[PDB]
């Protein structure tokens, strides 16, 4: 229902989502934050049920907290990725179910920036660029048109801006903010908030 | 809802209730169960009410066209023939629980037609919520060819026992005698409850209800 | 199959006054379309300053009401004095609510005097939500007993009409008069008539014959 | 159910030479409410009143029906309507549809055309007529409306007393529903005139 | 039912009606729907009446020793943090919760809102219950960050009216409380026939 | 219920129980089980009491109104041609265990069997109802080629009374009929 | 227990002047078959209390195991105590309670009867835990057909002799044999006295059928 | 799901709807129109299922210009109005029921102008003010707020410009335009279309 | 399946069918439906085919450890007694219809029943199974008190042979037992 | 037709050396009971075709009687023409698919079995309107037991004689006894020639039951 988006550049990771808390017809809550900051270089994006988005993405936040405490260093995004997979395989067969959907986005000092995709039934992919909701199906053919893999961090989020403008023209939900993150070599930047003069 | 009737040496006594209820609410503290058919036969009411009361005055009707056509008085087995006729077309969605009772030339018959159209001649039968409480009453207390108040007593105590279980009467036990010359037909036969008397002071004011418009409008 | 409930009919009136409670119930139990007794009262003197009623599925009825009559003795010999009729309706919501998940089919009023010596009606739910009310109708004839009682209690929809508070003796013909109305319309109502009076002088009694249809 | 997705209440109660006849005023669908002026209680002839309850749809339907059949009724015979005609009149529309019916349940009041007697019934959705001599109440808020009038009813009483009864019933009945209220009109008719009285009830 | 919250510049406006039905058949008008957990803290009751009544007086059994334990009163988002973690344990046996928590704090206001399915979100205006839905358009077309005292108290018993008017399971009386930064005081407590006269008037 | 039919050298021995119940209650106590057709001709009835009844009728009325233009007494396997015809026709709308039994003048005594399905079918002797299921071992050791009337009267009256023992269906009193070439004995048997 | 294979019927009980008598017939019916025509149904407890059942005759089977135990683990002790016909009646309920409450019943209906100090009793005690006092009982199709019968007599008159009591009991007995399904003709009346606990043998009815000659 | 609106003054009707003709997720019409005139003083507006909206109003709409052709004179708004809920209730209890819901807006010489509403299943009314949808919910409290039954026709614009901004706030669907009629003596006026500038 | 015990003044006779079915088809085509448990003591099983052969290692595995610690033959009634305790406990879990029969040194010949449901009954002669419906009127119209041995072996011969008539699950061949206090006498019947 | 309510069983049936010789029971069991212990199963057409069933019972009674009609009116005409044994398989096939296309089908499974101008014919006919030809044919479960009993010796060898073919017959017959559970040890053969059809009576089969003497 809501929204995510994954541009992966050369040496960036571009995330945005939306900030919209709706229930059932009204919309209670128009600056809804759904970026979570497992450390200094490592974001996540969560979308599901009601309870099962703050219940486990907290659980991740404060046990990723632990082994940067514990051990002095920091996890690498991929081993952050891939142990969360292991908490929802091992938490499907079993009377409480986690209904979420993921997306995680990391730089590393050795490989560079990262991109994972996960599903509610934890399977990992690596991808270029992602997306969910059901704002996912009008948005990624444009995204699939104009990547390239060597592209400008001014390009993108004017490919980004190209994306959110069809889902302002063709979608039938409301969704009229979008705040941007950035990561990078010096850690994530937050950009300026997107918002949208509709007439 | 209790229903009985009986066949005495001479001819048949019917009896009912008064009470009709809405789910678990008591809609009618006096209500008719008995419906005229004919000058010699009466039937007994039970089941749906709006059912009942449409299909005894149909056949009531084509008697009455039946009788005056042919000039003499009616038979009971003419009435079995036509109910028993008509509710078995209807597969039993009409549910019409009937006693059927009357004094012919060959003598009293006495029937109880359920609503998928069996019938049944018996000299005593029961129908209805409390028909349970009644038999009972029937089976310890009746013998062959009694007197006229000794067969009138049987029904009125039957369907008092009845009424003191439960979906009774507001009771006003009815009797409808029939003979081979003499009609009877009595609605205050027994009064059993009695509602108490209000003990409360609810002095309605003149004045004590505030109206935002009048209007008055004259006749003639 | 099994199911686990039946409703067995059952009215209870609770009245505070302004020194006094009356509390009072008829003593029909029914089952479907048959008379089980015409003698089963609903009142149960708990302490000599408070009363309680049940209605509802009678199984659940006989049960609630002997743990409750144990924890009064439970309280009593851990805090060397009685419960507080406010103490009792704070008991029993975490009662009623201990078994959430499988619900008592009960409804209770309970009805008594406080610590200042003047009436308290608390009425219940079958999860356990309370509040003090000064009136309340409870039972299967409890939609034909509140909006008389707002009438001449509450005194509501009335003009030109004082406020007076109600004596104990107008409040007695109050409750004759509202229960032979019922027993008219209502069929899980009759037989009897029991009421109790709570003043400072103790608990009396008071049976009162009704229509026996 | 069905007859709870409108509400609606109609009372009717017989006096000492005169009749009432009282509904509320709420139109609206099962939880908001749309207008407070529904007309539930239509003239069918002088001093014969009668007054519906139930689905909204067969209210409007059935008083157009019966009006149909009213009119053709008075031309070929010159005369009014007895108010026992019109009670074997709405059974027989009702029972018509006997297995499609309509889901209102109607209450008649009125006077005699030629003397001064008085006259109620209700009826059932599928025609079972049910005379009384103090009161007929139908409506989705029924059990709050007996309990009123077993209490204050009178068994001759003047129209003065009768409207403050009428009164006192309506409005703590209905205050105790939910779906029903918005405003109480009330008729009060007699051999000599026809008043009208609405009344101040709380429009929450 | 129908309860609303609001923060502005001079704290916290709490209103709600007084009407608890039972189906189609209305029990009580004298509800009070806004539960007094602590002398700084308030939580309302909206859906459900023993879960609202149970889970909130549990939490105030729980912030009284938080108290004692560190001679400290609560945070705001601490008393709903809690609230949140005790009814998730119990996500989808059946329960139905969708109370609000109101207080002053260190940080300076708080009004946090939690459902039973589990949603915890902070805000400044919010409108829970059946005819929340009427309350929102009415409260949003008069709000305003920088509104006085006595027109702040004039617009919540203006849009618990205009919601007990088009809802059918809102009525009874209109409660009024006002958190100040010391602690909430109640303000006044009036009849929905009583505001008729006054509006309409 | 319980019916029973026997044929022998002359006719036929019918026999039946009463008891129509509804639930666990008897709501008739004593009831004719068994119908006149024509003068010769019987046939008990099993299963719906509302749907047998109206058959009956029918039948009567068609073989009644089929022997007055031939001006001869009808044939026992005209009349349960009769039965086959409605039964078989108003499947899944009937519940109907109709035996057929009766003498004629040009075959004697004859048993026809018509179950809740709708065939027909000839037999010597024949049992149905739902007491009919606990009698099956005692009517085959007991039967004996060549009868006489009065061996075959005490046969259906043992019969009868063990699915009569106590079985909830059945009970009540015996009515026996045995039809001729001379008339129709019908006795009721209690005691 | 969900399914009641073997059940039984119904089972009357009256007070009168000094004792209880309760009458039950002996049949052990599986559906529509009668396929036991000789069972007991009526358990003498030790002398002054008394008990009889109807539903499922299994179920009986266990409580009459353990209750035929308890009444043993006391007169071995010899204090000079025994149960009271209440305390009985107070015992059973919470057995029945308790058991419903792990939705896995016990598919009886029981009737207690018993004389103690001077004073009779008669209790009630139903599968879902419902439990009551009354001068006379009747279980089943009893409870609509024998039980008017109870009621006539005990309100125009309240008290009752011994032989008034038991000519009472024959009458209501004969007429369930009339009209329910699953009766038998074959039953026995026990009684409780000062003089302790009393068991009848097989007796049987008399019936009329003078209306089969009837139409 | 869409929207209508029905504000009615003493000598005008006030109606508007919206331009949203979305297929469950898409948009695929942004300049739908959903409003009939039937004669030169009456309109109509129709909400409901995918056929019954086009099918049942054009049987209505080449119905009463039978009447106009025939006799001379038009219809009034009341006996046209009363019209509609014969249709409906006549084709109900039938194999093919109608489910839509209505509002219609007269104008009189005699009687003035008049508003009426209808459910789906037929049930007539005499309103100040109505409206449909899921936004029917949000929005008639405002107009219940500030509706005076003298009220002149530039401030009735007015209060409609209140009555559909919270509806752009609070509402999940996303609906930017709406186009706005008005009836007087002289007929129906096309007023200019209203669009929302949203951030 | 049809099992048969009737006991006499010496001990007991058994008799069982075999056809052990599935749908409508015959599984196994010979049966030993009857089970030594004690030297004395048999028991004929009906019902689930798994169920009752669980049951009756453990009642066998049970009375078998439980005599040898008394030094002494075991009672009849003691067995009996054991199957009771666990088809009532683990009932709504098993369907079996077992009858014990068998001679004591203290009471003789004796005869037990315990259906589907749990309860024990001591019985003169008693029947089961599925085609047990079948013979119910025939066992009590022919049944006398007071039969020697040679009678009790043709009473259950014709008795099992009119329920193994055709009846579908019933037939086959007929296996007779005949437990006395000199020994146990197994006999095959065909033909 | 939703419910069969008295059925039969399996059917056999094989051609051999100018004829086609078919058997079945006699038995008309209802559900597990066998009520009806004597009826004939086979019907003989009137010189070269023949037809046995399966299914319900009273469904065969019908086409029975309109068999037995068709044949009979074209007799009358005298014209020297009569059905053919395919013709009847031709139109047995349309009257049951167009009775399974009102959803109210006939509960039967048939096979004809007929002899013309020198050549066998042996046909099937299923309830869903299903037909084929075939050298022999078995119906019920005698598909699953006599007809690998059936396809085994007649490709060993392709033509019967009719003593080959008779005998082959009655092994079958008495396999199906042994584990068919609504099987009955008397039967009936039909078989038609050059000569015209003949039906043997009820003949009775041979059983063994030595392995009984086994544990």
């Amino acid at each position: 229902m809501e929204y995510l988006i994954g541009i992966q550049g050369p040496d960036y990771v571009l995330v945005a989502s939306d900030r919209v808390a709706a229930s059932n017809i009204v919309q209670m809550k128009d600056d809804h934050d759904k970026m979570f900051k497992m450390s200094e270089k490592i974001l996540l994006l969560c979308v599901g049920e009601a309870g099962d988005t703050v219940q486990f993405a907290e659980y991740i936040q404060k046990n990723v907290q632990l082994y940067k405490m514990r051990n002095g260093y920091e996890l690498s995004p991929t081993a952050a990725a891939n142990f969360t997979r292991r908490n929802l395989a091992d938490c499907l067969r079993s009377r409480t179910p986690y209904h979420v959907n993921l997306l995680l986005a990391g730089y590393d000092e050795h490989e560079g920036p990262a991109l994972y995709y996960m599903d509610y039934l934890a399977a990992l992919a690596k991808a270029p660029f992602a997306a969910h909701g059901y704002g996912a199906f009008l948005t990624l053919s444009i995204l699939d048109r104009y990547y390239t893999p060597t592209i400008s961090r001014e390009r993108a989020v004017e490919l980004l801006r190209k994306c959110l403008e069809e889902l302002q023209k063709r979608f039938i939900l409301n969704l009229p903010t979008f705040s941007v993150r950035i990561i990078d070599k010096n850690g994530i930047h937050d950009l300026d908030n997107i918002s949208f003069p509709k007439q | 809802t209790t229903i009985a009737g009986v066949v005495y040496k001479d001819g048949i006594v019917l009896g009912a209730d008064t009470r009709a209820t809405e789910g678990m609410v008591v809609a009618d503290k006096n209500c008719s169960k008995i419906h005229f058919i004919s000058p010699n036969i009466y039937c007994c009411g039970a089941g749906t009410a709006a059912d009942t009361d449409m299909t005894t005055q149909l056949i009531s009707s084509n008697l009455e066209l039946h009788s005056l056509s042919t000039g003499r008085l009616p038979r009971v087995v003419t009435a079995n023939r036509m109910l028993k006729q008509m509710l078995f077309r209807y597969q039993g969605y009409i549910g019409a629980a009937l006693v059927l009772g009357g004094v012919d030339v060959t003598g009293p018959h006495l029937y109880s037609i359920y609503p998928h159209g069996s019938t049944d001649k018996l000299p005593y039968v029961t129908m209805g919520s409390g028909s349970l409480a009644a038999m009972a009453v029937f089976e310890d207390k009746f013998r062959p060819d009694m007197e006229e108040e000794e067969a009138k007593n049987l029904v009125s105590e039957a369907i008092a026992a009845g009424i003191f279980n439960d979906l009774g009467s507001g009771s006003n036990i009815d009797l409808c005698v029939i003979s081979k010359n003499k009609l009877d037909f009595l609605r205050p036969y027994t009064v059993p409850n009695k509602k108490g008397t209000r003990l409360g002071r609810y002095r309605c004011e003149k004045g004590t209800t505030a109206v935002l418009t009048e209007k008055i409008t004259p006749l003639e | 199959r099994f199911s686990p409930y039946v409703f067995n009919g059952g009215t209870i009136l609770a009245i505070a006054g302004e020194d006094f409670a009356i509390v009072a119930s008829d003593t029909r139990l029914s089952e479907g379309f048959s008379i089980h007794t015409r003698d089963s009262p609903k009142c149960y003197k708990l302490t000599d300053k408070t009363v309680i009623g049940c209605s509802g599925f009678h199984g659940d009825c006989l049960t609630l009401t002997k743990i409750i009559e144990a924890r009064l003795k439970m309280y009593k010999h851990s805090n060397n004095k009685a419960m507080t009729t406010g103490a009792i309706a704070a008991m029993l919501s975490t009662i009623l609510y201990s078994r959430r998940f499988f619900p008592y089919y009960v409804y209770n009023i309970i009805g008594g005097l406080d610590e200042e010596g003047k009436g308290a009606v608390y009425s219940f739910d079958p999860v356990g939500s309370y509040q003090r009310d000064s009136f309340k109708a409870g039972g299967s004839a409890s939609a034909m007993l509140q909006p008389l009682l707002d009438n001449q209690v509450g005194f509501k929809n009335m003009q030109n009409v004082e406020h007076v508070p109600l004596s104990l003796d107008r409040a007695m013909r109050l409750v004759k008069d509202v229960f032979i109305s019922a027993a008219e319309r209502d069929v899980y109502t009759g037989d009897a008539l029991r009421i109790c009076i709570v003043t400072k002088e103790g608990i009396r009694e008071e049976t009162v014959s009704l229509r026996k249809d | 159910s069905i007859m709870s997705y409108n509400g609606g209440a109609v009372m009717a109660m017989k006096g000492k030479n005169c009749v009432a006849i009282a509904a509320d005023r709420r139109f609206g669908i099962q939880a908001q409410m749309v207008t407070t002026d529904f007309q539930k209680i239509f003239p069918m002839g002088d001093r014969l009143y009668i007054g519906l309850a139930g689905l909204a749809t067969d209210v409007q339907t059935v008083a157009q029906r019966l009006k149909f059949r009213l009119n053709l009724y008075e031309l070929k015979e010159g005369r009014q309507i007895k108010p026992y005609t019109l009670m074997s009149m709405v059974a027989n529309l009702l029972y018509e549809k006997r297995f499609g019916p309509y889901y209102t349940e109607p209450v008649i009041a009125g006077l005699d055309p030629k003397t001064f007697k008085p006259f109620i019934c209700s009826l059932d959705l599928i025609g079972c007529p049910m005379v009384t001599d103090d009161f007929v109440v139908s409506g989705t808020c029924a059990e709050q409306m007996y309990g009123m009038c077993e209490s204050l009813w009178e068994p001759n009483m003047d129209p003065d007393h009768l409207f403050e009864t009428i009164s006192q019933a309506m409005l703590n009945a209905v205050d105790r529903d939910a779906v029903s209220g918005m405003g109480v009109i009330v008729h009060i008719i007699e051999k000599d005139k026809i008043t009208t009285r609405t009344l101040k009830a709380r429009m929450d | 039912t129908t309860t609303l919250a609001f923060k502005f510049r001079h704290g916290v406006i709490v209103a709600a009606d007084s009407r608890a039905t039972a189906g189609a058949y209305i029990a009580s008008q004298t509800v009070k729907k806004v539960i007094e957990i602590n002398p700084y803290l308030l939580g309302t009751m909206a859906g459900g009446a023993a879960d609202c009544s149970f889970w909130e007086r549990l939490l105030a059994r729980q912030c009284r020793i938080y108290e004692l334990r560190n001679k400290e009163r609560i945070s705001v988002a601490a008393a709903s943090k809690l609230l949140a973690n005790m009814v998730y344990q119990y996500k989808g046996m059946g329960l139905s919760m969708g109370t609000m928590i109101c207080g002053w704090d260190k940080r300076g206001p708080g009004l946090y809102y939690v459902d039973s399915e589990g949603n915890r979100i902070s805000g400044a205006t919010f409108s829970v219950g059946s005819g929340s839905v009427y309350a929102y358009g009415v409260m949003d077309r008069g709000y305003s960050y920088d509104l006085e005292v006595e027109q702040a108290y004039d617009l919540a018993r203006r849009a618990i009216y205009q919601a007990t008017y088009r809802d059918a399971y809102s009525g009874g009386a209109v409660n009024l409380y006002h958190v100040r930064e010391d602690g909430w005081i109640r303000v006044s407590s009036d009849n929905v026939a009583d505001l008729h006269e006054k509006y309409s008037g | 219920t319980t019916i029973m039919a026997v044929q022998f050298d002359g006719g036929v021995v019918l026999g039946a129980d009463s008891r129509t119940t509804t639930g666990s209650y008897i709501a008739n106590r004593v009831t004719d089980k068994l119908t006149p057709i024509h003068d010769r001709i019987f046939c008990c009835r099993s299963g719906s009491a509302a749907d047998t009844q109206a058959v009956a009728d029918a039948v009567t009325y068609q073989l009644g109104f089929h022997s007055i233009e031939l001006n001869e007494p009808p044939l026992v396997h005209t009349a349960a041609s009769l039965f086959k015809e409605m039964c078989y026709r108003y499947r899944e709308d009937l519940m109907a265990g109709i035996i057929i039994a009766g003498w004629d003048p040009q075959e004697g005594g004859q048993v026809y069997s018509v179950p809740m399905g709708g065939m027909m079918v000839r037999q010597s002797f024949a049992i149905g109802g739902s007491g009919s299921s606990y009698i099956y071992g005692y009517v085959d050791a007991t039967y004996r080629e060549g009868m006489t009337k009065e061996e075959c009267l005490q046969f259906t009256a043992n019969a009868l009374a063990l699915a009569m023992e106590r079985d909830g269906s059945s009970g009540g009193v015996i009515r026996l009929a045995a039809i001729a070439e001379s008339g129709v004995e019908r006795q009721v048997l209690l005691g | 227990t969900q399914n009641p294979m073997v059940t039984g019927t119904s089972v009357l009980g009256v007070k009168f002047e000094g004792g209880v008598v309760i009458a039950a017939d002996m049949l052990g019916s599986y559906g529509s078959l009668a396929r036991f025509r000789n069972i007991s149904r009526i358990m003498r407890v030790n002398n002054s209390t008394m008990l009889g059942a109807s539903g499922d005759y299994a179920d009986f089977q266990y409580l009459k195991q353990v209750l035929g135990q308890m009444v043993i683990d006391e007169e071995l002790l010899g204090d000079g105590h025994s149960y009271s016909p209440r305390a009985i009646h107070s015992w059973l309920t919470r057995a029945m309670y308790s058991r419903r409450s792990k939705m896995n019943p016990l598919w009886n209906t029981m009737v207690i009867g018993g004389y103690a100090d001077g004073e009779s009793f008669l209790g009630y005690v139903d599968m879902l835990g419902v439990a009551y006092e009354a001068p006379s009982l009747a279980t089943g199709y009893g409870a609509y057909l024998a039980q008017p019968l109870l009621r006539e007599v005990l309100e125009k008159q309240p008290v009752l002799s011994q032989t008034e009591a038991r000519d009472l009991v024959e009458r209501c007995m004969r007429v369930l044999y009339y009209r329910d399904a699953r009766s038998y003709n074959r039953f026995q009346i026990a009684t409780v006295t000062e003089k302790g606990v009393e068991i009848e043998g097989p007796l049987s009815t008399e019936t009329n059928w003078d209306i089969a000659h009837m139409i």
